[PDB]
C-alpha cells in the first residue's frame, strides 16, 4: 500500500481517500491500508480535523495483539503533516507523543511513537535529542529491546554533524557487553556513523528557499 | 440535642502540614512532634486538591 | 568495574513552559487570531486523547495478586525511619526520630543495595518492620527555588547591550549547546559570573532572559535566603543546595544580591554575626574547595562591588567581571524604541529631544517615562501621545535625585 | 483643576480601535491557560515508585513467610549495659534517651558474654536479653575517610620549590624512613599550619598529598563540628581522636579553621558558646595528658592574623609554612604547566608574559590562558598567537587593577 500512497501523494483533495478506501474494502488486516493512501495525500497544511480522526477512531482499546501494527500505522501518518506548518505545531507535536504516548502508551508508545523524533527534523536541538536517551539510557529490556534499540538508530537521523558523539560513544561503551552484541553492533555504529556522512551535504529534511517541499519524502518514507 | 451530644463525644483529630504528595492517594506529612508520614486520603479531598 | 553503578539511575527534569513563543504579528492582526486557535487545537486534542486514554481502558488485573497483598501487607499508617548501622542477616538497626532503636527485621522485596546508612527507610508501627526506602529525601525549602517558568521574553526584549550580551552567552548557552570548540583546546569554559554596576540598569534581565532561552534546569536564590537561626541550619542549607543541583541536570545556579553575603571578613565583637560569617565561609568551600564541581554554573550580582570579600572574587571561583553602565546617546534609542512598541504613537514627537538634551538616566528611568505619558493621555481624554506627555512626564520622573555637585570652579 | 474620569466616559474608551478583535483574541489566551491548567490534573503522572525490587525475586519470600515473620518476629531494642552482679543476673542496663531498668537474662544466651558496656537486644514487655551486638561505630567519620585519589602530581605546583620542602619533612620523610630521626636524635614535627594570599596554591598541596600518600588520610569538613544540639559537635571531636589511635599514623587534613574558633572573648555575655566549647575539645585532645604519637595534623586558612594564641603555641602546629608570589622564574614555570595541553603557537615566548603580570597568583595565570583561547573563538582558530594573549592580559589585570595610571601615564617613560 505503500507505492499507492506514494502514487497519490501531496492532495488534500479527499477524493483519493474516497478512491482508495472504496476499493479495498476488505477485512481489516487489508484495511491496515485504510490509513495509508488517506494521509500520504496529507503531506503538510493545517487540517487538524484530519488529526483528530487520526486519533479518535483507533485511540487505544488495549487491543489484545490484533490490530497492533494500524494503530503505529495511525500513527506514523501523525508523524507528517506535522514537518511543515513551520514549527508551529512541532513543539505541540513533541509536547502531545512526549506525554500521551511514551508516558500513557502501550504498544503504540513504547514500540514505535520515537520515528516522529527520526522523522520530525533532522537539524538536531537538546530538547528532544536529550528526551529520547531519558528511554534509551533506560532501555526498559523486558521488551524485544530492537525496538528500543531501532529507537535508538534513527536518535542519529539528525544530520549536519554534532557533538552528539558523547551520547553515542558512551552508549556505545555500555552497549558493546551490555545490549548485546549479536544484534545491534551494526546498529550503534550505523548510528555512530550517520551523523559525520560526509562534512557536507546534510539538507534531507524536505524544505527548500523557505517552505517548499521538494519530494524526498517519496525516497525517505520507505525507510 | 442528643445528637449534638454523640458527636462531640468522640476523640479528636491530628493536625499535620503536607510537605508533598505521593502518587495513588498518598502524601508526605510530619505531624509537628515525630517523624514523617505516608498516609492514605478520604473520600471527599483529593490528590489536585493538596 | 568500568562504569561502576552507572552514574545513579537519574534522569533530568527541565521546564515545561515555553509552549510556543512565536506570537510575532504583535498586534491586533488576524494572525495572532489564526496562530492562538491552532494552539487552541492542539491542547484541546491533547486533552481529548488523554481523555480517551483513561476512558477505553478494559485492562483490570490490579496486581496480578503481587503487589495488591504488599500493598495489603505493609501498614496503612506509613512511617519513616532513619538507617544506623546494618546487620545483614535480614535483621537490621534502624533508629526513629527519638532515637529509639529496633532490631527490625527486612519485610522483602527490597533490594540490599542502595540502602547507606544516612538513607531515610519506611516503616510499620506494629512490628515497625522495613517496607520500604524513602527516596529524594529533599528537604521543603530548596524545592521551592526550583523555577518551572520561563517568566519573559528573550533576548530580543532588553534594549542593547551586545558586548556583554556576547559574554555572558560564553559561558551559559555556548558551551552547553556546541562544546566541540573547547576540546580542540582542552580548555574548560568559565563557570562564575558578577553582574555590578548602578543600580536600575539590566541585572536582574540578564538573568530573566537566560532563564526563558535555556534548556537545563534553574535555581534562584534571593539573597538572605539561606540564613537562620539554629547555629548550623544555615551552612546545612547551602550542602544541600548544591547537591540537588550536582544531582540533577547539567544546570546553573543563579544567587542574587550576594553583598548581603559577603563583607571582607573581618573579625569582631558579635556572636550573631559569626553564623552569618560562618555560612558565608563554607559556600566559598563548596564553589571552588576540594577536588570537583561538576556542571555547576553560579551567577552572582550587587550594585556595590568593592565591600566584598576578596576570596570571592579571585578567579577559579568567578572568571568574568561584567560592568554594566549607565546609557548612551545610541543604545538609548533602543530603549525607548522598545518600551514604545505597542502603544499609539501620534506623529508629532521625536525621540531624540529626550535624548540629547539631557544626558543621565537609567533604563529603567525609561519605563516610567513611557507609563507616565500614558497616563498623561487619559488624564486630559487622550489615546495618542504627543510631546506635551514627555515635557511633563520627563519632568516628573526626574525629580527625584538632587540638584548638583560643586559650583563652576572647574572650567 | 484636572479631573477627567466619569462612569460613562469609561464605556468611550473599550469600544474604540479593534472593537472586532479585542476580546476575540483576548479569552483565547484566557482560557488556554485556563487549559494548560486543565492537561496537568488530567495527566497526574507524579509516580514516586521507590523500595520495591524487580517484582520477579521476591515472590518466594511473600507467599506465607511474610507472613510467617509478623507474630513470631521480635520488635526488640538494643541498648547498654551498665553492670552485672554475682551468682544472679542482677543486670543494670541504660538506655540514654528511656529510663535505666534493671531485668533478667533470658533462655537463649550464653551467661558468659554480657560483659559491660556492651550493646544487646532486649525484649519490649519484660525488658529481656536476647541477642547481643557488635560495638557501634561512628556514622560520619566513615563518611570523611576519603578512600579516593584526587589526581594532581607535584609537577603541578610550580612556584614552590622550597614550600614543598619543608612540607616534603614533615609528612612524608617519617612515614617511609622513621630512622634517621631517632640515629641523630631528633623528633620531626606534628603539626603545619599553611597561610597567605587566597588562589595561590593551599588546596593544591593538600590534594597533591592525598595523592602521594600510602597511608591514612582524612578530609575533615569544617562545619559538621557546629551542630543545632548543645554539646554535640564536642561529642565529635572525641570519635575522631580515637580511631586515629586504633590504625597507626593516619593524616588529618582541616580545611579553614577560622569558621570553627578564631578568638575566646566575652564582654556581651554570650554569643559563639558552643563553639568555643567544639574549639576547647579540639585543643586538649591536641596536646595535653595521653599525648597522641602518630597523628599528623594540617591546617590551612586565608586570615592567619585572627586566630587563637592557643592554636598559634608550637606543641599543637609546629611549622609555619607560608606561600608568597612567584619572582619571575616562578611564573615562567607555571605559565609553561597551564598552557602545555592547549593547541598554541609552537614560536611564542613566555617570559614577556610573565612580566605583565606583576602581583599574580597561580589562579590569575591560569584565567589568562582560560581567556586567551576564548579570543580565539571569538575569531575563527584553532590556534593561538601572541596577541591572542597580550589582549587576554589587558582583559584580566589592567581591566581592574589600573585605569587612571594606562592613559595619563607620562610621568614614567
Ligand atoms: N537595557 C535595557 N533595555 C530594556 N529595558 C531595561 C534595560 N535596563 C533596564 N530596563 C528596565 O529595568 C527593569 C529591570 O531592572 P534591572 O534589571 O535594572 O534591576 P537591577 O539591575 O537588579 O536593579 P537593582 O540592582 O536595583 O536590584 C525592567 O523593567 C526593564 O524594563
Ligand atoms: N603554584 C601554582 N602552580 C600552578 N598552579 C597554581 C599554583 N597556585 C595556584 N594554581 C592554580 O590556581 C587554582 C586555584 O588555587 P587554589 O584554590 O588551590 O588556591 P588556594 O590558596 O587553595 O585558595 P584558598 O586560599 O581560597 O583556599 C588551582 O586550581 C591551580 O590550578
Ligand atoms: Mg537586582
Ligand atoms: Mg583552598
Amino acid at each position: 500500500p505503500l507505492g499507492l500512497g506514494l502514487n497519490h501523494l501531496g492532495k488534500g483533495e479527499a477524493i483519493e481517500a474516497i478512491l482508495a478506501a472504496l476499493e479495498v474494502v476488505s477485512e481489516p488486516f487489508r484495511s491496515f491500508a485504510n490509513t495509508l493512501v488517506d494521509v500520504c495525500a496529507y503531506a503538510g497544511s493545517g487540517n487538524v480535523l484530519k488529526v483528530q480522526q487520526l486519533l479518535h477512531i483507533c485511540s487505544e482499546h488495549f487491543d489484545s495483539k490484533e490490530k497492533e501494527e494500524d494503530k503505529d500505522k495511525k500513527e506514523k501518518k501523525d508523524k507528517d503533516k506535522k514537518e511543515a506548518p513551520a514549527d508551529m505545531g512541532a513543539h505541540q507535536g513533541v509536547a502531545v507523543l512526549g506525554i500521551a504516548l511514551i508516558a500513557m502508551g502501550e504498544e503504540i508508545g513504547a514500540e514505535m511513537a520515537l520515528r516522529t523524533f527520526g522523522h520530525l527534523l533532522r537539524y538536531g536541538e537538546p530538547t528532544l535529542r536529550r528526551a529520547v536517551p531519558l528511554a534509551l539510557a533506560l532501555i526498559s529490556v523486558s521488551n524485544p529491546r530492537l525496538n528500543i534499540l531501532d529507537t535508538l538508530s534513527k536518535f542519529s537521523h539528525d544530520a549536519d554533524p554534532e557533538v552528539s558523539y558523547n551520547s553515542i560513544f558512551a552508549m556505545g561503551m555500555v552497549g558493546s557487553g551490555t545490549n548485546n552484541a549479536r544484534l545491534a553492533a551494526m546498529l550503534r555504529q550505523l548510528a555512530q556513523y550517520h551523523a559525520k556522512d560526509p562534512n557536507n551535504l546534510f539538507m534531507v529534511r524536505l524544505a527548500q528557499g523557505l517552505t517548499h517541499l521538494g519530494k524526498g519524502t517519496l525516497t525517505l518514507c520507505p525507510y | 440535642l442528643r445528637e449534638e451530644l454523640q458527636l462531640l463525644q468522640e476523640q479528636g483529630s491530628y493536625v499535620g502540614e503536607v510537605v508533598r504528595a505521593m502518587d495513588k492517594k498518598k502524601v508526605l506529612v510530619k505531624v509537628h512532634p515525630e517523624g514523617k508520614f505516608v498516609v492514605d486520603v478520604d473520600k471527599n479531598i483529593d490528590i489536585n486538591d493538596v | 568495574p568500568t562504569r561502576v553503578g552507572k552514574k545513579k539511575k537519574k534522569t533530568k527534569g527541565p521546564d515545561a513552559a515555553s509552549k510556543l513563543p512565536l506570537v510575532t504579528p504583535h498586534t491586533q492582526c488576524r494572525l495572532k487570531l489564526l496562530k492562538l486557535e491552532r494552539i487552541k487545537d492542539y491542547l484541546l486534542m491533547e486533552e481529548e486523547f488523554i481523555r480517551n486514554q483513561e476512558q477505553m481502558k478494559p485492562l483490570e488485573e490490579k496486581q496480578e495478586e503481587e503487589r495488591s497483598k504488599v500493598d495489603d501487607l505493609r501498614g496503612t499508617p506509613m512511617s519513616v525511619g532513619t538507617l544506623e548501622e546494618i546487620i545483614d542477616d535480614n535483621h537490621a538497626i534502624v533508629s526513629t526520630s527519638v532515637g529509639s532503636e529496633h532490631y527490625v527485621s527486612i519485610l522483602s522485596f527490597v533490594d540490599k543495595d542502595l540502602l547507606e546508612p544516612g538513607c531515610s527507610v519506611l516503616l510499620n508501627h506494629k512490628v515497625h518492620a522495613v517496607i520500604g526506602v524513602l527516596m529524594d529525601d529533599t528537604d521543603p525549602l530548596v524545592t521551592v527555588m526550583k523555577v518551572e517558568k520561563a517568566p519573559q521574553e528573550t533576548y530580543a526584549d532588553i534594549g542593547g547591550l551586545d558586548n556583554q550580551i556576547q559574554e555572558i552567552k560564553e559561558s551559559v548557552e555556548l558551551p552547553l549547546t556546541h562544546p566541540e570548540y573547547y576540546e580542540e583546546m582542552g580548555i574548560k569554559p568559565p563557570k562564575g559570573v558578577i553582574l555590578y554596576g548602578p543600580p536600575g540598569t539590566g541585572k536582574t534581565l540578564l538573568a530573566k532572559a537566560v532563564a526563558n532561552q535555556t534548556s537545563a534546569t534553574f535555581l534562584r536564590v534571593v539573597g538572605s535566603e539561606l540564613i537562620q537561626k539554629y547555629l548550623g541550619d544555615g551552612p546545612k542549607l547551602v550542602r544541600e543546595l548544591f547537591r540537588v543541583a550536582e544531582e540533577h541536570a547539567p544546570s546553573i545556579v543563579f544567587i542574587d544580591e550576594i553583598d548581603a553575603i559577603g563583607t571582607k571578613r573581618y573579625d569582631s565583637n558579635s556572636g550573631g554575626e559569626r553564623e552569618i560569617q560562618r555560612t558565608m565561609l563554607e559556600l566559598l568551600n563548596q564553589l571552588d574547595g576540594f577536588d570537583s564541581r561538576g556542571d555547576v554554573k553560579v551567577i552572582m550580582a550587587t550594585n556595590r562591588i568593592e565591600t566584598l570579600d576578596p576570596a570571592l572574587i579571585r578567579p577559579g571561583r568567578i572568571d568574568r567581571k561584567i560592568e554594566f553602565p549607565l546609557p548612551d546617546e545610541k543604545t538609548k534609542k533602543r530603549i525607548f524604541q522598545i518600551h514604545t512598541s505597542r502603544m499609539t504613537l501620534a506623529d508629532d514627537v521625536t525621540l531624540d529631544d529626550l535624548i540629547m538634551a539631557k544626558d543621565d538616566l537609567s533604563g529603567a528611568d525609561i519605563k516610567a517615562i513611557c507609563t507616565e505619558a500614558g497616563l498623561m493621555a487619559l488624564r486630559e481624554r487622550r489615546m495618542k501621545v504627543t510631546n506635551e506627555d514627555f515635557k511633563k512626564s520627563k519632568e516628573n520622573v526626574l525629580y527625584k535625585k538632587q540638584e548638583g555637585t560643586p559650583e563652576g570652579l572647574y572650567l | 483643576p484636572i479631573r477627567a474620569l466619569d462612569e460613562g466616559d469609561i464605556a468611550l474608551l473599550k469600544t474604540y480601535g479593534q472593537s472586532t478583535y479585542s476580546r476575540q483574541i483576548k479569552q483565547v489566551e484566557d482560557d488556554i491557560q485556563q487549559l494548560l491548567k486543565k492537561i496537568n490534573e488530567l495527566t497526574g503522572i507524579k509516580e514516586s515508585d521507590t523500595g520495591l525490587a524487580p517484582p520477579a525475586l521476591w515472590d518466594l519470600a511473600a507467599d506465607k513467610q511474610t507472613l510467617q515473620s509478623e507474630q513470631p518476629l521480635q520488635v526488640a531494642r538494643c541498648t547498654k549495659i551498665i553492670n552485672a552482679d554475682s551468682e544472679d543476673p542482677k543486670y543494670i542496663i541504660n538506655v540514654k534517651q528511656f529510663a535505666k531498668f534493671v531485668v533478667d537474662l533470658s533462655d537463649q544466651v550464653a551467661p558468659t558474654d554480657i560483659e559491660e558496656g556492651m550493646r544487646v537486644g532486649v525484649d519490649r514487655n519484660k525488658y529481656q536479653i536476647h541477642i547481643p551486638l557488635p560495638p557501634k561505630i561512628d556514622p560520619t567519620v566513615t563518611m570523611m575517610q576519603v578512600e579516593e585519589k584526587p589526581d594532581v602530581t607535584y609537577s603541578d605546583v610550580g612556584g614552590c620549590k622550597e614550600q614543598i620542602e619543608k612540607l616534603r619533612e614533615v609528612v612524608e620523610t617519617p612515614l617511609l624512613h622513621p630512622e634517621r630521626f631517632v640515629n641523630l636524635g631528633i623528633e620531626p614535627p606534628k603539626g603545619v599550619l599553611l597561610f597567605g594570599p587566597p588562589g595561590t596554591g593551599k588546596t593544591l598541596c593538600a590534594r597533591a598529598v592525598a595523592n602521594r600518600t600510602d597511608a591514612c588520610f582524612i578530609r575533615v569538613i569544617g562545619s559538621e563540628l557546629v551542630q543545632k544540639y548543645v554539646g554535640e559537635g564536642a561529642r565529635m571531636v572525641r570519635e575522631l581522636f580515637e580511631m586515629a589511635r586504633t590504625k597507626k599514623a593516619c593524616l588529618i587534613f582541616f580545611d579553614e579553621i577560622d569558621a570553627i574558633g578564631g578568638a575566646r572573648f566575652d564582654d556581651g555575655a554570650g554569643g559563639d558558646n558552643e563553639v568555643q566549647r567544639t574549639m576547647l575539645e579540639l585543643i586538649n585532645q591536641l596536646d595535653g595528658f595521653d599525648p597522641r604519637g602518630n597523628i599528623k595534623v594540617l591546617m590551612a586558612t586565608n586570615r592567619p592574623d585572627t586566630l587563637d594564641p592557643a592554636l598559634m603555641r608550637p606543641g599543637r602546629l609546629d611549622r609555619k609554612i607560608e606561600f608568597s608570589l612567584p619572582d619571575l622564574e616562578g611564573r615562567t614555570h607555571i605559565f609553561k604547566i597551564h598552557a602545555r595541553s592547549m593547541s598554541v603557537e609552537r614560536d611564542i615566548r613566555f617570559e614577556l608574559l610573565a612580566r605583565l603580570c606583576p602581583n599574580s597568583t597561580g589562579a590569575e595565570i591560569r584565567s589568562v590562558c582560560t581567556e586567551a583561547g576564548m579570543f580565539a573563538i571569538r575569531a575563527r582558530r584553532k590556534i593561538a598567537t601572541e596577541k591572542d594573549f597580550l589582549e587576554a592580559v589587558n582583559k584580566v589585570i589592567k581591566s581592574y587593577a589600573k585605569f587612571s595610571a594606562t592613559p595619563r601615564y607620562m610621568t614614567y617613560n
